[PDB]
């Protein structure tokens, strides 16, 4: 096999990238916002249905190497392939040109990752977009990039892709500040949670957040502590 | 009382309104007794019996013209006597001499079972706010379909043309069906509504009579809206393709361009198209100034839901039980149609039990059934 | 009957109507000058070019000068019910002009009914075929046109016979265009020279802002912004209201694809 | 959509244009390009990108169109930028094997003409080159660049496969107001800091927010100083000397 | 007879010949020639 | 383009033979046994008045390749070929009675059209030669005044494959340039500018690597 | 030629979405009946066979339930041509890690690789997807139980009660009121037999036509007892349950 799956319209795009796209719009929300020293990937899962393992089961949030974190929306199934693409480049910059991979560098690989699929034949794009975040190592600087299928790659100060993710970012325009992020951890987990709590609602068991500080720290807060700080946001609004 | 006081008024009045005119029927010829009595009599021998039907195919200006009966044989009549030749012109029904036919006079007129479809027979009972909700994306078809109808005003300070012509198109459900019936009933003109899937027929020729038909009545009988719902129907809908397909499809959107707006200069024909599929039309139709002011309508929000579903329990039996705000709650961006399908089916819960009250139970269980709807045709569960 | 329609007032401000007045306007008023010259005058011209660039508009403009009867003709009227009744139709069409003096056929919207010819071999587009060869039998004739100037209006060229369109028969044919940035001002200003506007304004401005496009854009540009003038509850429009329309026509034209479309395939 | 087009079932097929139409629509891409405007002169050439902004949250001063290749010639992107990521680096890569092989700075019609011949490159096998394509690029170019054999030089890169050689042209959406400009204002005796505000003049027009560095970017190819590319604080200096000189009026 | 009407006045004098050829109505000393240019245009009705 | 129906009505009238007027899409009615019978008199008409010769302008109206209709009104159309080939047989009084047909393509005429007996002897008018050109042009400008610096072999060179209706569009174009500059006489360089403003082609087209 | 006929089915949808995988969906509730129900002290799957004749041999059958290796088994339902090549393929994965390390395999990495197979075909060179759902009951230490439900597309869910096949609506909402989180395995095994009691798409629902398999913590020194039941076990424990 050798012939296309990616034909030239002439509209100026590939079908294909437009069709991979949708996809991007029906999966999952993911919401990301940096403060001045963390970053939070609050991400929706679907926990609606009953009778749901959810301890041997994955979360939304991939740890890539021990301080770069990849959330996504679209499909789940097609994830999985960029997870252990990225993986294996992380070790790979250890071992040629030594110390661990910059949040830039891997988020460009993941870029031409993408992309890859889209100009070969033999292959559709993948219908997926991730939100890459972390820090860099010797350094303290939150750094949130964002990729998306077209295989084109951005940095933002804040994000969101999903469903309904045009919800979100215009209550992210009216309540983040690109000159001031909430300083305090604990008050950008919060922010957070007050966004998220616009499209997903339904009880505080669909919201799930991971927090990464500097210096490889990667945690995931657990639904009590989630719940703490969802009914703290039910009382003050 | 508060009905009372209405019907009161307005009874009373239609009573003796009735009984007024019984008296008043004889009353109508004594002004007369020869000062018009007489001019009866003359006309009437004239005109004598039967009057025979004949079509005028054409006038001629020497006081003649050629009938072709429908009992086969053409005639070289004249007109003559209690007749204006500005009442004539092709197409007419006329009424003939049933000795040597002479146009007496053009009393007749048949009305087509293609103009009885085109044509309604209501006033639509229901009015504005029965979806409402979104209702800043409703004054894109208030300033433009019922305003330069009320106002001349408005538009004369400004100078320059009125507006003309609106296309409505969104998800389906969102109000479209609605939002044209619902400015029929506030303006009261001729109200023409027409589904796209009678201009599609399957055979031709006809094809083009029907839509070029539409807006020379409409510009006869103007001031007119002309609802053509959905024109989503003209590439989707096709019987054979030996009379159907490309070529019938084609054709029909022609003579509408021409209609429109064309070089017919025919009357008011606002024009309220609902659409969805909006990319299979021409662009010389989605072309400007044929659309003016065009109206996108997307999912309500959140708290756009909550007007919606206080409209529609308002009809409905209440308690303190039932609380709107968690049913808003569960649905996300979904169509007004969604929310009117969940109060028609819990009605459908009391129908079932045979008890009279509408209870949060009734609205919960309904709500499920729904959202029943939307998820199974879907066999993916969470999103593979 | 003709239309009302000032010879001023037009749907693009261009030599290109100055063309037409050469070979349909002209010989009516003076077969003088054609005579001096004694070459053959030309009767017949193809209208085209993109929608909304006033293509019947400089039609209807011309019907207002030239006073001659206009017989107006829609493609897709022609077709009947049953094949070879249209055969009819044109035939005796044409004869009637014949007899009628100082008169003009407008060919509207013969993109149907005119089209190219071509075999299927089972088919439903040769009965349909018919009435596009009733067309040319009549227009070379076995007797020529004894004073009918002849116009056909086609969206298209993209697809029309190659004797419907043979270059004897249609004599001269003008490629109407999109107004330029002169142009679009031109326009703009028989547009807002009616309607009250508070003076100090450009016509300039408001072309420069749109990308290359048509003048019933720009007849929609004010009555948008218009709308926008009743809403502030102004007798007048200024500046302000403009550049929201501007605005307003652009996104809807990207939305859906207003422009560098024809559709259709016959 | 779903404008006429016969034929465009083979990838390379015809046609009666007399051209394929697969090529054509590749530069149809490049009229939803974001702005780039380039003004070469004979004392240097300067390369203006919109950074666009899209959102008030996006961070317009973090990305970027301005692309080096090495330091003699830089070049900069407009189309569909996904496919300039694959392009970008075979460039710089050929540009090194330049320097390796000859140890010598590249030409820029050279370097020019090897994008190029990677341009050409879509099919389903073909020729002595085996594709690897399937679909031919949707981006545009203007390298950039500055020889000490034939000066300074400035090429437009097409997905074509041609390279045509301009002394200032624009490309991208506001392309046709642009050229109208630069047909009647642009001439052989320029001097830099009259050409660096005729970027800012045409970036002007073209310009959909309005002017200002937090969505705007210039970068410069000069001879003795290489190819920089201008930080915000500069840049905001002239933007501003412009606003000085339009109030003279 | 998803045609015109012509089609239908095709069918109306087939069936009569069919009668004719093979029923009650018997034949005779009368001999069917018939001569066609392409037999494969033919209702297979015609071909028995 | 090439002047079919032209030279037909006038060569039959200059030799004189009974020239009967008949356009093919006049056959197609919707109408049988009627329209069907305007084919039948026309026979019986010209074999009265022979040795006569029936001109049928355009030949595709009735005169359909197709014989293997599927589903459509083309057996109404077909009626009025199949009678054609009834009386272009001989049963007698047709030996004098002729046919001359102009159509536009024959690509489209039905395989009972191809044998001899219908029409025997095929005659194809080819696109214009050097020599042919330069004719052409004196012809139609004979009709109007020109001056007397004018070379027929120079417009003729410069012209290459141009059939006889863009000639007459060339010579008629002339003298619209002509009272555009105001004269009374038409120069011999306006000839050459009406090979530009008027041909079949709006240039060759936008060229961006052609 | 060939690129003309080419069908082009792995190319997206309008919606962005893959019909030939939705199609697997769709044909996979023709077949049968697979169902898991964990216990806490072992997992009962259970499977309803998708053909039946007096003239069977369904006694050698092992035609819906596979050892994958002695502590993870299957419960296949769907095209079972397709379903015995991944059988044989997970064979060769876990012998493969078992060569590597030395050690058997967690439950978490068997079905990752599994559903990455999948996700090959339907990405990629205009193949067809591979029609089956497989249910995995497996023991290992390091997270005790685990149950798992993966589907033609290639992903995964963990689950505490799942049913796959014909009627999955159905089952679904009958495990949900009569599960419990901590449950013997008797009480499993007659909460695994009476779901496919309401569900059977005969009226009837017999040991012949149940394959039935357990594992079980009833093996001392805790290991796990992998049991594929004889169909005169399952006889006996359906006569206990009162079902016959
Ligand atoms: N805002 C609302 N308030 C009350 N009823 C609503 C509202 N929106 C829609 N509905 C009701 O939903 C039903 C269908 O809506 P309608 O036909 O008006 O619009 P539409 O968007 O074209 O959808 P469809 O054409 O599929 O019915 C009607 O009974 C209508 O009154
Ligand atoms: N070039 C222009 N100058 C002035 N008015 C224009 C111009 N172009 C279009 N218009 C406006 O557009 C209106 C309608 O155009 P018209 O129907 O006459 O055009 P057209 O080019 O034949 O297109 P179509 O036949 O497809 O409708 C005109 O009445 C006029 O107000
Ligand atoms: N040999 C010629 N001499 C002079 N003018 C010529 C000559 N032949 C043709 N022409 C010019 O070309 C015109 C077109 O000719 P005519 O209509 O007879 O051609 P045809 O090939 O049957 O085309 P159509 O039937 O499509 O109109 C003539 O009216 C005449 O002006």
């Amino acid at each position: 096999y050798d012939r296309a799956l990616s034909i030239f319209s002439p509209d100026g795009h590939i079908f294909q990238v437009e069709y991979a796209l949708e996809a991007v719009k029906r999966g999952t929300c993911a919401v990301g916002v940096k403060g001045k020293n963390c970053v939070v990937l609050g991400c929706e899962r679907r926990s609606t249905l009953k009778l749901q393992d959810t301890r041997i089961t994955p979360s939304k949030v991939s740890k890539i190497d021990s301080h770069v974190v990849l959330s996504f929306s679209g499909l789940n199934a097609d994830s999985r392939i960029l997870i252990e693409k990225a993986r294996v480049e992380a070790q790979s910059h250890r071992l040629t040109l030594e110390d661990p991979v910059t949040v830039e560098y891997l988020t460009r690989y993941v870029a031409g990752v993408q992309q890859r699929y889209t100009q070969s034949g033999g292959v559709r794009p993948f219908g997926v977009s991730t939100l890459i975040a972390g820090f860099d190592p010797r350094d303290d600087e939150p750094k949130l990039y964002q990729t998306e299928p077209s295989g084109i790659y951005s940095s933002w100060s804040a994000q969101t892709i999903g469903r309904n993710s045009k919800t979100v970012r215009e209550f992210l325009e009216k309540n983040y500040d690109r000159k001031e992020p909430p300083a305090t951890v604990e008050e950008c987990v919060k922010l957070t949670v007050r966004s998220l709590l616009e499209v997903v609602q339904t009880g505080a068991k669909n919201i799930e957040i991971t927090v990464v500080k500097p210096d490889s720290d990667i945690v995931a807060l657990s639904s009590e502590e989630i719940n703490q700080y969802v009914t703290q946001i039910e009382q003050e609004k | 009382r508060c009905k009372l006081k209405l019907l009161r008024m307005e009874r009373i009045k239609d009573h003796l309104l009735l009984e007024e005119e019984f008296v008043s029927n004889s009353e109508i010829l004594k002004p007369f007794e020869k000062k018009q009595e007489e001019e009866k009599k003359q006309l009437e021998e004239i005109r004598g019996n039967p009057l025979s039907i004949g079509t005028l195919e054409e006038i001629i200006d020497d006081d003649h013209a050629i009938v072709t009966s429908p009992t086969m044989p053409d005639y070289y009549v004249s007109i003559l006597s209690f007749v204006d030749k500005e009442l004539l012109e092709p197409g007419c029904s006329v009424l003939l001499h049933h000795k040597t036919m002479s146009i007496v006079g053009v009393l007749q007129d048949d009305a087509d079972p293609m103009v009885s479809v085109m044509k309604m027979d209501k006033s639509p009972t229901e009015s504005y706010s029965d979806i409402g909700g979104l209702e800043s994306q409703i004054q894109e078809i208030k300033e433009s379909v019922e305003l330069p109808l009320t106002h001349p005003e408005l538009y004369e300070e400004m100078g320059i043309k009125p507006p003309k012509g609106v296309i409505l198109y969104g998800a389906p459900g969102t109000g479209k069906t609605l939002l044209a019936k619902a400015v029929a009933n506030q303006t009261s003109a001729t109200f023409l509504r027409i589904v796209g899937s009678e201009l599609i027929q399957k055979y031709l020729g006809d094809g083009p009579r029907l839509c070029r038909q539409i807006f020379k009545v409409a510009g006869e009988n103007a001031p007119s809206i002309v609802f053509i719902d959905e024109i989503d129907a003209i590439g989707t809908k096709r019987y054979d393709s030996n009379s159907g397909g490309e070529r019938e499809i084609q054709r029909t959107m022609l003579e509408l361009l021409n209609q429109l707006d064309g070089f017919d200069d025919r009357g008011d024909v606002k024009v309220i198209m609902a659409t969805n599929k909006i990319e299979t039309l021409d662009p010389a139709l989605i072309r400007p100034g044929r659309i003016d002011r065009k109206i996108l309508f997307e999912n309500p929000d959140l708290s756009t839901k909550k007007k919606i579903l206080g409209i529609h329990t308002s009809k409905m039996n209440l308690s303190e039980d039932v609380n709107l705000e968690t049913l808003v709650t569960t649905k996300d961006d979904l169509s007004g149609a969604d929310i009117q399908a969940m109060c028609t089916e819990a009605g459908l819960l009391a129908l079932r039990e045979r008890r009279m009250q509408v209870t949060a139970e009734d609205f919960k269980q309904a709500k499920e059934r729904v959202m029943k709807n939307k998820v199974e045709e879907n066999l993916e569960g969470l999103y593979l | 009957e003709k239309p009302d329609v000032t010879y001023s007032d037009v749907g693009g401000c261009k030599d290109q109507i100055e063309k037409l007045r050469e070979v349909v306007e002209l010989p009516l008023l003076s077969p003088e000058r054609f005579a001096t010259l004694g070459i053959d005058p030309p009767k017949g011209i193809l209208l085209y070019g993109p929608p909304g660039t006033g293509k019947t508009l400089c039609a209807r403009a011309v019907a207002n000068r030239t006073d001659a009867t206009f017989i107006r003709v829609i493609g897709s009227e022609l077709v009947q019910k049953y094949v070879g009744e249209g055969a009819r139709m044109v035939r005796e069409l044409f004869e009637m002009a014949r007899t009628k003096k100082a008169c003009i056929i407008f060919f509207d919207e013969i993109d149907a009914v005119g089209g190219a010819r071509f075999d299927d071999g089972a088919g439903g587009d040769n009965e349909v075929q018919r009435t596009m060869l009733e067309l040319i039998t009549q227009l070379d004739g076995f007797d020529p046109r004894g004073n009918i100037k002849v116009m056909f209006a086609t969206n298209r060229p993209n697809t029309l016979d190659p004797a419907l369109l043979r270059p004897g028969r249609i004599d001269r044919k003008v490629e109407f265009s999109l107004p330029d940035l002169e142009g679009r001002a031109n326009i703009f200003r028989i547009h807002s020279k009616s309607m009250s506007v508070e003076r100090g304004i450009r016509w300039e401005l408001i072309s420069r802002l749109c990308p290359n496009s048509t003048g019933a854009e720009l007849r929609s540009v004010c009555t948008e912004a218009g709308m926008f003038a009743i809403r502030a509850r102004r007798k007048v429009a200024t500046e302000k209201d403009f550049l929201k329309a501007v605005d307003k026509v652009i996104s809807g034209y990207k939305k859906f694809s207003s422009t560098s479309r024809y559709m259709q395939y016959n | 959509f779903l404008t006429r087009s016969e034929y465009d079932r083979g990838v390379s097929t015809f046609s009666p244009e007399g051209r394929l139409f697969q090529v054509e629509y590749s530069l149809e891409a490049i009229k939803l390009g974001s702005t780039a405007i380039g003004i070469a002169t004979k004392e240097g050439v300067v390369l203006g990108v919109e950074k666009r902004a899209t959102s008030p949250l996006l961070e317009s001063d973090s990305i970027e169109k301005i692309v080096e290749i090495d330091r003699h010639i830089g070049c900069a992107m407009s189309g569909l930028t996904a496919d300039a990521r694959s392009m970008i680096e075979h460039a710089r890569t050929a540009a090194v094997t330049h320097n390796l092989y000859y140890d010598e700075d590249i030409n820029v019609e050279s370097l020019t003409q090897s994008v190029c011949d990677l341009a050409l490159r879509f099919g389903e096998g073909a020729s002595g080159e085996e594709r690897l394509m399937s679909r031919p690029f949707g981006v545009a170019l203007l390298i950039a660049g500055h020889d000490a054999d034939d000066g300074y030089q400035l090429f437009h890169a097409e997905p074509s496969g041609t390279f045509y050689r301009y002394n200032a042209k624009a490309i991208g959406s506001g392309s046709e107001g642009a050229q109208a400009e630069l047909l009647n204002e642009w001439h052989s005796s320029l001097t830099l800091k009259e050409a660096e505000l005729l970027v800012l003049k045409i970036l002007k027009q073209v310009m959909e927010e309005k002017l200002d560095e937090n969505n705007a970017q210039l970068s410069c190819i000069t001879k003795q100083d290489g190819f920089k590319i201008y930080d915000n604080e500069k840049t905001a200096e002239l933007i501003k000397e412009l606003k000085e000189k339009e109030a003279a009026e | 007879s998803e045609g015109t009407s012509a089609d239908r006045e095709i069918q109306r004098t087939l069936m009569e010949l069919l009668t004719q050829m093979d029923g009650f109505d018997n034949l005779g000393q009368t001999k069917i020639i018939m001569a066609t240019n392409r037999p494969d245009t033919l209702d297979p009705a015609l071909l028995r | 383009g090439t002047g079919k129906t032209l030279l037909a009505r006038a060569c039959a009238a200059q030799t004189n033979a009974t020239f009967l007027k008949l356009a093919a899409p006049q056959l197609v009615q919707m109408y049988i046994g009627e329209g069907a019978k305007l084919v039948r008199d026309a026979f019986a008409l010209a074999k009265e008045k022979a040795p006569t010769i029936i001109f049928i302008d355009e030949l595709d109206a009735i005169g359909t390749k197709r014989f293997d209709s599927e589903k459509s009104g083309d057996r109404e159309v077909q009626r009025t070929m199949l009678e054609l080939l009834n009386q272009l047989d001989g049963f007698s009084s047709d030996d004098r009675v002729k046919v001359l047909a102009a159509t536009n393509r024959v690509d489209v005429l039905d395989p009972a059209l191809l044998r001899s007996g219908r029409l025997d002897r095929k005659i194809e008018f080819p696109l214009p030669s050097e020599d042919s050109r330069a004719q052409i042009l004196q012809i139609h400008s004979r009709k109007m005044t020109t001056d007397d610096d004018i070379n027929w072999q120079e417009l003729a060179r410069s012209t290459d494959e141009f059939n006889g209706a863009q000639l007459k569009a060339v010579t008629v174009e002339a003298g619209m340039i002509a009272l555009r500059n105001g004269q009374s006489s038409v120069k011999h360089e306006d000839f050459v500018e009406g090979i530009s403003e008027v041909q079949a082609r709006k240039s060759k087209s936008v060229s961006f690597y052609a | 030629g060939s690129r003309r006929y080419d069908s082009r089915t792995t190319i997206f949808s309008p919606e962005g979405r893959l019909y030939q995988v939705e199609y697997a969906l769709e044909s996979i509730s023709h077949a049968g009946t697979a169902i898991g129900i964990m216990a806490s002290d072992g997992i009962v799957l259970a499977a309803e066979r998708k053909v039946t004749s007096t003239l069977l041999e369904q006694d050698t059958s092992t035609e819906k339930l596979y050892k994958l290796n002695d502590k993870i088994a299957v419960a296949v339902a769907g095209l079972t041509a397709d379903a015995e090549i991944l059988i044989n393929t997970a064979r060769i994965h876990a012998q493969n890690y078992l060569k590597t390390y030395n050690e058997d395999i967690p439950v978490e990495i068997l079905v990752r690789r599994l559903s990455d197979i999948k996700q090959g075909y339907t990405q990629h060179g205009g193949l067809r997807p591979f029609g089956v759902s497989f249910i995995y009951a497996g023991y290992d230490d390091r997270y005790g139980y685990q149950l798992y439900t993966s589907n033609p597309s290639g992903n995964y869910t963990g689950w505490k009660a799942i049913s796959v096949g014909a009627n999955t609506s159905a089952a679904q909402t009958l495990l949900q009121m009569d599960y419990k989180d901590d449950m013997k395995v008797d009480d499993a095994i007659e909460l695994a037999l009476k779901t496919l009691s309401k569900t059977t798409d005969s009226s009837a629902l017999t040991y012949d036509r149940l394959e039935f398999a357990t594992i079980r913590k009833g093996a001392n020194d805790g290991e796990v007892y992998q049991k594929i039941f004889k169909p005169q076990e399952i006889k006996d424990i359906l006569v206990k349950t009162g079902i016959t």
